[PDB]
């Protein structure tokens, strides 16, 4: 989950 | 919220402030064409693009109070359609022209590489053309694509979530009001605007759908291969 | 023109007047359904309600002033927004439910019947809740009817369409205003109102990739009026 | 195309 992790910095 | 807390010139300030960089791409104008390497272009330069918007979305106004799997939900659903009215605004002072990239503008024509492609920008093409005529500005903008990123998946939602949105939305449309009240427009010319506005994200959706059937066709075809975040962004619909 | 000369009050009743009949479906077969049995259905009725969208779209202001071309191309576009914004307005007193006719009413459950289709149905259901909560009325539904009518192949080509559609918009706000909605109220509204066209499209979009996908499986046989207007979004 | 017919009637 890329777009999981971007979005938590 | 912090998002209701805001007036009209503070929510453009905010929004104009969040603005992401254009990026420019690794295009050689001593290479002529292609299609495996065009398309290679564009995917290597939305790639980047994504990462920043996903940046950008932390610092639009309401989305930061959302739960994860609504940020991500939202993203999945708007990543192209807010590309798209990006790659639009940037386009506006080049007719005919595409500005993907400072450094790469592009064709009608060179559309007709890689099948299907030309359809998509001849109806980008007619939404630069279409924003050129209304004379778009970078405050109502920067309102549009962040009525996008809110709207475009609210209505694939216990939740007291989606009443929030639709607070936040309606303040984005007082922000848009107040923008055309300075403009000097008449309380007749605010509401037809606003309508032509919004009826163009109708469109912008349109093309979304029809790009979003394209890319996934590149991806079962064996070229060119997507990015590991694109395929990610693409098998969410 | 003539639109451009009509009050709202006018346009309301030109619209309101000009509405397509609510059709009935084949009594036979009846529930319960299969693939084979519901998309023939299904295909029967939308294929006569064509034929009355198109006399509809006549008397529809403006829409008369347009070449035949014109005329030809923003149908082609927009049938199948009409169709479904026409079905969640049908359905908005039958919570859960879907009325394609008054002897037709489908369940989320009955969608899974066929592949891909119970995804169509859920956002339908929801345009259908969103009409509910925001309590839309029938003059508001023939504004909006109308504009998807007009706006959804403008792209694709028209200073009289946009003077129309500005036209559609002073009557919907018209509307509002007799409502005792405040000016803030009535901007909100017509904001919210014109996004949920957004995602009208959407679901015809994902409803033309699902009819195509059904053309191409050569088992419920299209009507030759649905695959020209099908074969246009190709 | 059926669509004219239909539209001319
Ligand atoms: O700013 C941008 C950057 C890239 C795009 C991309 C794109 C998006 C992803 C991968 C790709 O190869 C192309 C596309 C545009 C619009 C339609 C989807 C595709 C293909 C044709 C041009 C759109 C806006
Ligand atoms: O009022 C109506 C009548 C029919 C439809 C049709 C339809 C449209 C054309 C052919 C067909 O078999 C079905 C569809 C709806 C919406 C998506 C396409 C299909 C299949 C699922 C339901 C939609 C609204």
């Amino acid at each position: 989950k890329i777009l999981h992790r971007l979005l938590q910095d | 919220s912090l998002a209701l807390s805001l007036t009209a010139d503070q929510m453009v300030s905010a929004l104009l402030d969040a603005e992401p960089p254009i990026l420019y791409s690794e295009y050689d104008p001593t290479r002529p064409f292609s299609e495996a390497s065009m398309m290679g272009l564009l995917t290597n330069l939305a790639d980047r693009e994504l990462v920043h918007m996903i940046n950008w979305a932390k610092r639009v106004p309401g989305f930061v109070d959302l739960t994860l799997h609504d940020q991500v939900h939202l993203l999945e659903c708007a990543w192209l359609e807010i590309l798209m009215i990006g790659l639009v605004w940037r386009s506006m002072e080049h007719p005919g022209k595409l500005l993907f990239a400072p450094n790469l503008l592009l064709d009608r024509n060179q559309g007709k590489c890689v099948e299907g492609m030309v359809e998509i920008f001849d109806m980008l093409l007619a939404t630069s053309s279409r924003f050129r005529m209304m004379n778009l500005q970078g405050e109502e903008f920067v309102c549009l694509k962040s009525i996008i990123l809110l709207n475009s998946g609210v209505y694939t939602f216990s939740l007291e979530e989606k009443d929030h949105i639709h607070r936040v939305l309606d303040k984005i449309t007082d922000t848009l009001i107040h923008l055309m009240a300075k403009a000097g427009l008449t309380l007749q010319q605010q509401h037809q605007r606003l309508a032509q506005l919004l009826l163009i994200l109708s469109h912008i959706r349109h093309m979304s759908n029809k790009g979003m059937e394209h890319l996934y066709s590149m991806k079962c075809k064996n070229v060119v291969p997507l990015s590991d975040l694109l395929l990610e962004m693409l098998d969410a619909h």
